[PDB]
């Protein structure tokens, strides 16, 4: 055994760079590394558990209502994680916020549930959720780094570049805070990956 | 009347793709042929125009607080109920494409199941529950959001078709340039930013 | 050692027109707007300075701004009795560094892509550099001009394969980058006149507040007449102000066949129809509803965008029918953003960028209808 | 437990309503029963199969067998079938091996095509007429260093009906064979002992199917001659498993049995008066021999015939006595061979080098009308790719050259 | 009748006098292999062979039965071949008067002749090569047929000869040729001409159509687009007026008619006029003693579409009726009168989108139909070559 | 098969629904208590009173905060159990709420309670600041905020959003301490007694009297905040009450 599956979907089969899953959440939370970090952990945790459960029922899932069953697993887990968190660790619960909806519709959670969980053993299926979320966070955190640093002078809320508004020298870039910057940054991340891993260039 | 204004909000002002950035995963994936993109856009309108009004009745008749019985609010059954409804229609959509399968069953492939779990479709139901839309407004909103989404996907397919003459560096070719194209498309859709209602 | 007839069947005569000559024609067409822009830029700045300062206070301001005492050194005068030479000289001290920065920074990206990818340099950058330099406020910091051209040249053009291979207008993509990244330097009341410490709203912004009665040149205290905006004796982007200068250049490139008159006609049609529609509807609250079409023409960057940027052939539609639709969408979008979008006083750049996205669709619709006629053998 | 209980039933009701619509849609939109596929429009050849699976699987089960080399990968393109109706549009991978003009006719890859609704097929007689026979091995002598001649005795009597240049698909199950089991003459054992190819041991994990061209002209009855080349790991990749099907054939000796699974092929000459040119290499000597024998007694053709075999050494050369007799008995046919590397003891005094350049420098260079000649080739890809390039450089249309590369 | 507004007439100096005179005697003639689209020759002659007027020189491998016969009787002095042994020219030195004769018929029977009989005579005489199909501009297959045969009785090429002047000298032959084409066509014969008057065919099948306007008005592709739009399943045949005269002569006298009237014109032509020559005439000998001093370019055909008459190609092309001599040194929509979106179509050819080009009307086009677009192209593309590359791709993949 | 599909969907639906329904209803009570304690923490936090722990917060809230009821239609104190007043519930009933017109509903809130609770901060025996709860519809969820207004009735001492459900990073930045701290020192009204707090898209000019930077990439959530303040500061909200505060 080896951690190939855990770390492969980081740079080889990245959910946002090679495949096109999870882009919607990528453009909203990559404005901060803090928000990005919680979302990466959330997608890793939800995808791995949901992938695991779907594997348990992989042989018995009907293709007619597979998505419904698959969604029930994902939505139920997200709802419960939200409810459990609200009652205990309420301070973090506010942090989850709308991420209950934002993880359920995350295409990575359902994408890996069908591509892998439905045709794999639960144990490696669980490893798939951890791995896919990591690669989602490589793109999420990498974009978050540029967007927060250049758009706010802050990384994880800690001021790296002094702002003019706070008697500093750096003027924040307003485009880094909006959606388009994430589109451009992700595209350029794909450019770097596919020029260093040419196997992925499209014909 | 008021409805025409609602339709304008959900097509241009609240363009789910280029304004709200919802449904980008399928939007940035099947956007390479106008004919295929148009087929998905038609299907998305069909799913959205049916999903939203149905969930509006279920929310206002079942999930609405103090609706089925006084003192019981089945609000916690909101995401699970909605996604399930959306998933059902998608499952049926998969079947109808079995008749129009050449253009989309094969191209959408892995994403055809993903019509559900699309940020655009789930989000539209949420706005129909966050805001308060009657059934008539829900239908106008749902159709409008889909049409605005179809406008964006079909447009990105038009741009990409025009790119047959483009010389995109390898590495950017396909997804990388598509993200850059979408960012530029969103740039031009920011023309409606000040527009209110 | 004997090529085949394919190589010999090449058309034996060609038109004198080439890509190099098209770009130089567009480059010269903006010279009248550029030269007036510099003259206007210096004139506006000098008037505001005398209105804000006098005596030794003016001298200190002139001494503390390299634009001002460099004009004094070269023979100009910052006093209100300054002639056209000093005004054009002062405006040049702002335009040229911006144009030089844009040319050098943008040119570096152009050559770098050609060098690394083994492409030959293309002359289209001459138009992109000059137009981008002519659509920014005179006070734009150089480091922001460098970033603006870098985004427009690289993100909008180079990554798409260079000249003739993109879909979005590069110069406007660069302007949009500065518009949304550093709005304070390219919007407001402190950037459209080059008099440090002077605050003045431009005509389009003033109309949205009160109307023609607000059309006042604060520096001079007088009134901004339709003639003033038409000639370009108004604050604004250096190059856009003079509708007359732009028409003179636009007439030449349109006559030469370089700029599409269907796009320009469509832009006018879209602008006139919607602005007139707003005029008829009326608005007791929104003053921009009552701006007539002829005022929309001479205000903001409508004239500059319509003539020299909406006519960018690569980013426009490739069909004659689409060209009408493309221009009409621009004119409609521009008035709409101008009138019913509170955030932006002008909407030409955003209008064109929106239209660029849909020009391929207009073409696709037109071409598919042609294909249907062909598959029916044109009813023959 | 207010609402905990209540939500569960209301939720189930919502789910039941949703599934019921889906199930109702499935009944009225998802076909039931079994899928009926018409083969050639003949009711007898029509196959009724339940939904699911690829077309290549269902067809093999019926009485019609479709030639396939890559299998369930959609790579070779030898399994093209005519789908008059059904089967949808052509998949993008299929277009890689099928031209658009062919797509208009209806050609599709059965393996890449998934059977999901009624489809119509028009398979020809050759694909329909596949007969499985298990001949008995007579001789397995080594013709050269890495080439073995295999003689098969027909079990049903008479002889296999096939065209010149045809081939028979040989199928073997999983089996472990050691190269030491091979019996080789001392003459050929020299390279084999230098590098010790006898060390290789092959373990075929799964049953395999391969193709082997014929080396017997149709008039030959009783013995089905064949030529087999031993598969050894690539010269550039020793870290590769050894031969699986060729090795199994080599392990056999007198009295052994193997399956031929009927004939197949699309390599044939043209029934015209144009001059014929043959370019053989390695195992290619099988189909070429059939052509020369077919055109000398089966047809008694008076057209000019030439043969150019590429060999590396005299030891590699085989079937020399037969070729010499045909050339001597009939002057219309002339054969030649060049050694790419003659041995010191060969003392060859004829053509030396590659037929890529030998044939050009001797015959085609001074040929007045090289284009007006049918060309037939079978040999290593290096020889084939180089020769076609040389033939193309002589203005020979592809329609005038037929390629049967064996790898 | 049909008026053309979108187009361009190049006003190049040295227009011909439009008076038929005798050109310099020609003692060398050639057939150009590369001119015939998709023609892979099967040689029937070798250097030093003696040939008759209508003797076969070579055959088409990919168009079986099509015979390319000599234009003159004489000796084969060379068979020029280029890269990959592509037949460049089969040069024949004119000598003698031997010829292959054929059947002759009365003028009142030509319209009534059996179709197969007409095809055989045209094929045996080599005159079958005058026909070109429009969806690929190839010589028609021997066994194929067309419901629409277009006769180009007009010439809007710059410096072109006036067809009326040439057709007028051979009125009986021209009418006889139209009658034969009347029987040859399954449908109709379109005599596409200018407003001027021409001899008329008494057959109801032969319809005269007038085209007026700038250059593209005189192209068979333009006439087909307006009268019989062509596709993969609607194939038209094209033949020019001088080949029609040859057809009439062949079926009236039983002999191959190889004389042609070509305009020798251009800025460096001292006396631009109409000159009598032979098919495949050597242009180096034809322009001898008629050009101004200096480095000039002899073009078989018009300056817009034509062959550089240099080296192995320095002979009059089969489909060329003019020789132009020159000194060595939204545009697309304005010169394209067809119902097409020219800028998008040209972009498809540049990109190699063969299937899209088919949808946009590439199949209706020959290289000459894109000459003006090439002329006015600021990027200096040569769309005629791109179209042929696309058309060859369609034939090959299709 | 019909038999397998009904069994799995029902069985899966039941197990997931039981877990979801049990978790939600059971933990709801604890969640409700935790949420209530949060509002006392928010009122104290905006008030500038540092408290820590649920028990300390309750102790310090009672000592320093004096909730009172106000009638919006008159802007005058009224008598009732302010400490146990639920303005949210009142706004849902026509008896203690009104329906706003399209013109009146600047905050996009469907209904507005007739009486709303305010919180008075008392350093000693005098009210040093007044905290006003204001809400308006956002893009994704309703946003509730506390605004600490000084005794002047014009100067704002602190701002905090105690119930937002917008996306963290974009719309959830109403919780960002830097954005909330930006409100301190701003003026709620103009000379004409008109709302002047304006959320400026792209960033307000530095030192602005009534300029708070809008939420980047979150115009709609920032629009809601403006819509929140545009209504509650208006005639039908706390406008009349703040007039009384300004003069004492
Ligand atoms: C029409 C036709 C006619 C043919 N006629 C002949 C003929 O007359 N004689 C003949 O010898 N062949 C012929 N072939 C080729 C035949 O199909 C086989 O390729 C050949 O017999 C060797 O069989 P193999 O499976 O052992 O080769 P393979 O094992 O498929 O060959 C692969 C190469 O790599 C090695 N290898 C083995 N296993 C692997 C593995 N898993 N991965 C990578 N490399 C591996 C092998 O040693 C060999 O060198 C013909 C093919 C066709 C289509
Ligand atoms: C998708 C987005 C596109 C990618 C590109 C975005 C990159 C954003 C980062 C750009 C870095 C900005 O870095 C910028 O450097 C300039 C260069 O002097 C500094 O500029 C500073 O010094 C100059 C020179 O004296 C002064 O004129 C200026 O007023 C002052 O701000 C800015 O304070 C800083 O903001
Ligand atoms: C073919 C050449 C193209 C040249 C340009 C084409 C002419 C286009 C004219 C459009 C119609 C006339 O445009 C007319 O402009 C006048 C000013 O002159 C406006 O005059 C006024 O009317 C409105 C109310 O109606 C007032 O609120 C406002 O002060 C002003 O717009 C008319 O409302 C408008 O109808
Ligand atoms: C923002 C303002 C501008 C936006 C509004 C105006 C643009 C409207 C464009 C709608 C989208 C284009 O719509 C386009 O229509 C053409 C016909 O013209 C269709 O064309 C095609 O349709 C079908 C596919 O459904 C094909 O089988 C057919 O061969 C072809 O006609 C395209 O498939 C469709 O994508
Ligand atoms: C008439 C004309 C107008 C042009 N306008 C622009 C423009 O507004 N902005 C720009 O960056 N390039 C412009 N160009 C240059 C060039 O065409 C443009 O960058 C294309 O998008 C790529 O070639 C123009 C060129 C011409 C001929
Ligand atoms: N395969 C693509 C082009 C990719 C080029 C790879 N170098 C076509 O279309
Ligand atoms: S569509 Fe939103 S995450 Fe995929
Ligand atoms: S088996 Fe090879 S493509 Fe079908
Ligand atoms: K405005």
């Amino acid at each position: 055994e080896l951690k190939k599956s855990v770390l492969a979907p980081v740079l080889d089969n990245n959910p946002i760079a090679l495949q096109v899953l999870g882009v919607c959440s990528a453009l909203a939370v990559t404005t901060k590394l803090e928000t990005a970090f919680v979302m990466t952990l959330a997608v890793m945790f939800v995808t791995a558990l949901s992938n695991f459960f779907v594997s348990l029922i992989r042989n018995h899932i009907p293709n007619s209502v597979r998505i419904i069953v698959q969604m029930a697993i994902i939505a139920s887990l997200v709802i419960v994680v939200d409810q459990i968190l609200k009652a205990y660790l309420y301070d973090i619960s506010k942090q989850l916020s709308v991420f209950v909806g934002l993880i359920i519709t995350n295409c990575i959670v359902m994408g890996r549930a069908e591509a892998f969980a439905m045709k794999s053993e639960p144990i490696p299926s669980f490893i798939d959720g951890i791995g896919n979320g990591l690669g989602y966070g490589f793109v999420l955190m990498t974009v978050g780094f540029f967007r927060e640093l250049l758009g706010s002078g802050k990384l994880f809320g800690l001021e790296v570049l002094p702002l003019i508004s706070n008697g500093g020298w750096y003027q924040p870039n307003g485009l880094m805070l909006l959606a388009p910057s994430a589109f451009f940054l992700i595209g350029f991340m794909i450019w770097a990956i596919r020029t260093f891993k040419p196997e992925q260039v499209e014909a | 009347e008021h409805y025409i204004s609602l339709l304008v909000k959900s097509i241009f002002i609240e363009n789910m793709a280029l304004s709200f950035f919802l449904g980008m995963c399928t939007f940035l994936a099947v956007s390479k042929k106008v004919k295929t993109s148009f087929g998905l856009g038609i299907a998305v309108i069909v799913v959205l125009t049916i999903s939203v009004p149905v969930n509006n009745l279920v929310y206002n008749l079942v999930l609405k607080p103090d609706a089925l019985v006084e003192g019981v609010d089945l609000s916690f059954l909101n995401f699970i109920t909605f996604i399930g409804v959306i998933a059902a229609l998608v499952q049926i959509l998969e079947m109808i494409l079995d008749r129009f399968f050449p253009p989309l069953y094969n191209a959408l492939g892995i994403f055809l199941p993903l019509i559900t779990v699309n940020c655009a479709i789930f989000g539209g139901v949420s706005f129909m529950v966050q805001r308060d839309y009657s059934f008539a407004e829900s239908v106008v909103y749902g159709f409008g959001s889909g049409v605005g989404w179809m406008l964006a996907i079909v447009a990105l397919a038009g741009i990409r078709e025009k790119m047959k003459y483009s010389d995109v560096p390898p590495g950017l070719r396909g997804l990388g340039i598509t993200f850059i194209t979408a960012g530029l498309m969103a740039l031009g859709f920011m023309s409606f930013s000040g527009v209110q209602l | 050692y004997t090529p085949g007839l394919v190589t010999k069947r090449s058309s034996h005569v060609r038109d004198s027109v080439d890509l190099k000559r098209i770009m130089i024609m567009v480059w010269l067409a903006v010279f009248p707007a550029m030269f007036w822009g510099m003259y206007n830029a210096g004139g506006q700045a000098i008037a505001a300075l005398n209105h804000l300062y006098s005596g030794d206070q003016l001298a200190a301001i002139v001494a503390g701004n390299w634009h001002y005492w460099l004009t004094e050194m070269l023979g100009g005068t910052m006093s209100s009795d300054a002639g056209w030479g000093s005004k054009m000289l002062l405006g040049a001290t702002y335009f040229l560094p911006i144009y030089a920065t844009v040319f050098i920074v943008g040119g570096f990206w152009e050559v770098l892509f050609c060098m690394v990818r083994k492409h030959e340099v293309n002359e289209g950058f001459f138009v992109t550099s000059i137009l981008f330099a002519l659509i920014v406020p005179p006070t734009l910091p150089l480091w922001q001009a460098a970033l603006g051209i870098t985004f427009g040249v690289v993100v909008a053009k180079e990554v798409f394969g260079g000249t003739g291979r993109n879909f979005l207008n590069p110069a406007l993509a660069g302007r949009a980058f500065l518009f949304f990244a550093y709005p304070a330097q390219i919007s407001g009341d402190l950037v459209w006149t080059a008099a440090d410490g002077y605050s003045g709203a431009t005509a389009l912004s003033q109309w949205a507040q009160g109307g023609a009665g607000a059309l006042i040149n604060n520096a001079t205290g007088q009134t901004i007449t339709w003639m003033d905006a038409f000639i370009g004796n108004i604050p604004g982007s250096i190059g856009e102000v003079s509708t007359l200068a732009l028409m003179i250049g636009a007439a030449f490139i349109v006559y030469m066949g370089i700029a599409s008159w269907r796009i320009i006609g469509g832009v006018m049609i879209g602008m006139i129809l919607l602005s007139t529609l707003f005029n008829v509807i009326g608005s007791d609250t929104n003053a921009m509803f009552n701006m007539p079409w002829h005022w929309h023409l001479v205000l903001g960057g409508f004239a500059f965008g319509m003539f020299f940027m909406a006519t960018d052939p690569v980013s426009a539609s490739f069909t004659n029918s689409g060209k009408w639709a493309y221009g009409i969408l621009i004119g409609v979008m521009c008035v709409l953003i101008r009138v019913v979008n509170p955030a932006y006083p002008e909407g030409m750049m955003l209008a064109i960028l929106f239209a660029n996205l849909f020009a391929p669709l207009f073409d696709h619709v037109v071409v598919e209808r042609n294909i249907k006629r062909r598959l029916a053998r044109y009813g023959k | 437990m207010s609402t905990i209980i209540f939500g569960v039933v209301m939720f189930t009701l919502i789910i039941l309503a949703l599934v019921l619509v889906i199930l109702f849609a499935k009944s009225k939109l998802v076909p039931t029963g079994d899928i009926t596929i018409s083969i050639n429009g003949d009711p007898e050849k029509a196959i009724v199969t339940q939904p699911g699976g690829k077309l290549l699987t269902a067809l093999a089960g019926a009485g019609v067998f479709v030639s396939s080399a890559c299998g369930g990968g959609g790579s070779c393109g030898q399994c093209r079938v005519k789908i008059k109706s059904g089967g949808g549009d052509i998949l993008p991978t299929e277009l890689d091996h099928i031209s658009k003009g062919e797509a208009r006719e209806g050609e599709r890859l059965a393996c890449q095509v998934a059977v999901k609704a009624d489809m119509d097929l028009e398979l020809p007689e050759e694909i329909f007429g596949v007969k499985k026979w298990e001949c008995t091995v007579i001789s397995n002598d080594n013709k050269a260093t890495f080439i073995k001649e295999l003689k098969l005795a027909i079990p049903d009597g008479e002889s296999v009906p096939f065209r010149a240049g045809g081939y028979i698909q040989i199928e073997a199950p999983a089996h472990h064979v050691k190269y030491a089991d091979f019996d080789v003459p001392e003459k050929y054992r020299g390279d084999w002992d230098k590098f010790n190819l006898f060390r290789y041991e092959s373990k075929v994990d799964e049953p395999i199917i391969r193709a082997y061209s014929m080396a017997n002209y149709p008039e030959e009855f009783g013995i089905i001659m064949l030529n087999v080349r031993i598969a050894t790991p690539p010269p550039n990749n020793p870290n590769v498993p050894p031969g699986q099907m060729s090795s199994y054939i080599w392990s056999l000796k007198a009295g052994d049995k193997c399956t031929i699974s009927g004939p197949f092929g699309e390599f044939f000459a043209k029934d015209t008066d144009a001059e014929m040119v043959f370019i053989g290499g390695g195992a290619g000597m099988a189909p070429m021999r059939s052509h020369i024998f077919d055109q000398l007694k089966r047809l008694k053709s008076k057209r000019k015939m030439s043969y150019w075999y590429g060999a590396r050494s005299k030891r590699e050369m085989f079937y020399v006595e037969d070729f010499d007799g045909l050339a001597a008995e009939n002057d219309n046919f002339v054969w030649h061979c060049a050694l790419s590397d003659p041995q010191p003891e060969d003392n060859w005094t004829g053509y030396t080098g590659f037929i890529h350049n030998v044939l050009y420098e001797n015959y085609l260079k001074d040929h007045e009308a090289p284009e007006d000649c049918e060309y037939y080739m079978c040999g290593p890809p290096m020889m084939n790719a180089a020769v076609i390039n040389m033939l193309k450089n002589l203005g020979v249309e592809e329609e005038n050259i037929l390629l049967d590369d064996f790898g | 009748m049909i008026t053309i507004k979108k187009g361009l007439d190049l006003p190049i100096a040295g227009t011909p006098s439009q008076v038929i005179s005798d050109g310099k005697a020609i003692k060398k003639v050639a057939l150009l292999g590369e001119e015939y689209v998709g023609m892979r020759p099967t040689m029937h002659v070798r250097v030093g062979d003696e040939v008759k007027k209508a003797q076969i020189l070579f055959e088409d491998k990919k168009n079986p039965g099509v015979k390319f016969t000599s234009p003159v009787s004489g000796k084969v002095v060379e068979i020029n071949r280029g890269a990959k042994r592509v037949l460049q020219s089969v040069v024949i030195e004119v000598a003698g008067d031997d010829q292959v004769t054929f059947d002759k018929f009365e003028a009142n029977q030509l319209a009534s002749l059996n179709r197969d009989a007409i095809k055989t005579q045209l094929v045996e005489s080599g005159l079958w090569t005058a026909f070109r199909t429009r969806p690929f501009s190839k010589v028609p297959a021997i066994d194929s047929t067309s419901e629409a045969i277009f006769v180009t009785a007009m010439d809007t090429n710059p410096l072109a000869a006036e067809p009326t002047v040439v057709i007028n000298e051979q009125s009986e032959a021209f009418v006889a040729g139209l009658d034969v084409l009347s029987a040859l066509t399954t449908g109709k014969v379109y005599v596409c001409k200018k407003g001027t008057s021409l001899p008329r065919s008494q057959q109801p099948n032969v319809e005269e159509h007038v085209f007026d306007g700038p250059h593209p008005a005189g192209l068979a592709g333009t006439h087909m687009h307006f009268l019989y739009p062509v596709s993969a399943d609607h194939v038209a045949w094209s033949i020019n007026y001088q080949d029609v005269i040859a057809v009439g002569q062949l079926f009236l006298t039983g002999e191959l008619y190889t004389q042609r009237v070509v305009s020798l014109a251009g800025p460096v032509v001292n006396k631009p006029r109409l000159v009598r020559t032979v098919m495949g005439a050597s242009l180096e000998q034809l322009v001898d003693s008629e050009i101004m001093p200096g480095e000039v370019r002899i073009i078989s055909g018009s300056v817009l579409s034509g062959t550089k008459a240099t080296g192995p190609h320095a002979y009059l092309g089969r489909y060329h009726l003019q020789v132009s001599v020159l000194r060595e040194g939204g545009n697309y929509e304005k010169v394209m009168p067809l119902d097409m979106e020219p800028t998008l179509l040209l972009r498809d050819l540049c990109a190699g989108d063969s299937d899209s080009a088919v949808r946009l009307g590439a199949l209706e086009l020959d290289e000459e139909d894109l000459a003006l677009c090439t002329f006015v192209c600021p990027g200096k593309y040569e769309y005629g070559q791109l179209l042929r590359e696309c058309l060859d791709k369609i034939e090959k993949e299709g | 098969s019909i038999k397998k599909t009904l069994f799995v969907v029902i069985a899966l639906s039941l197990v997931c629904s039981i877990i979801v329904s049990a978790a939600a209803v059971g933990l709801r009570d604890k969640q409700k208590e935790n949420a209530a304690l949060d509002k006392q923490s928010k009122i104290l936090q905006v008030a500038g009173i540092e408290a820590k722990g649920s028990k300390q917060i309750v102790e310090l809230f009672n000592k320093s905060i004096e909730p009172r009821l106000v009638d919006f239609n008159t802007g005058d104190f009224v008598e009732g159990d302010a400490a146990n007043y639920d303005q949210r519930k009142a706004a849902k009933e026509a008896s203690e709420s009104i329906k706003l017109t399209a013109e009146q509903d600047k905050a996009k809130i469907q209904r507005r309670a007739n009486v709303g609770v305010v919180y008075l901060v008392k350093d000693g025996d005098k009210t040093s600041k007044v905290i006003l709860p204001v809400h308006g519809n956002g893009l994704w969820s309703m946003m509730y905020a506390f605004v600490a207004v000084e005794t002047d009735g014009n100067t704002v001492s602190g701002l905090t959003y105690y119930e937002q459900g917008e996306t963290p990073g974009l719309g959830g930045e109403v919780e960002n301490p830097a954005w909330r701290a930006q409100w301190v020192g701003k003026k709620l009204f103009d000379e004409n007694h008109k709302p002047a707090i304006k959320i400026v898209k792209g960033g307000a000019p530095q030192g602005s009297e009534h300029g708070v930077d809008g939420l980047s990439g979150a115009t709609l959530t920032s629009n809601g905040v403006q819509n929140t303040f545009d209504f509650w500061l208006g005639d039908m909200g706390f406008g009349p009450f703040l007039t009384k505060v300004r003069d004492g």
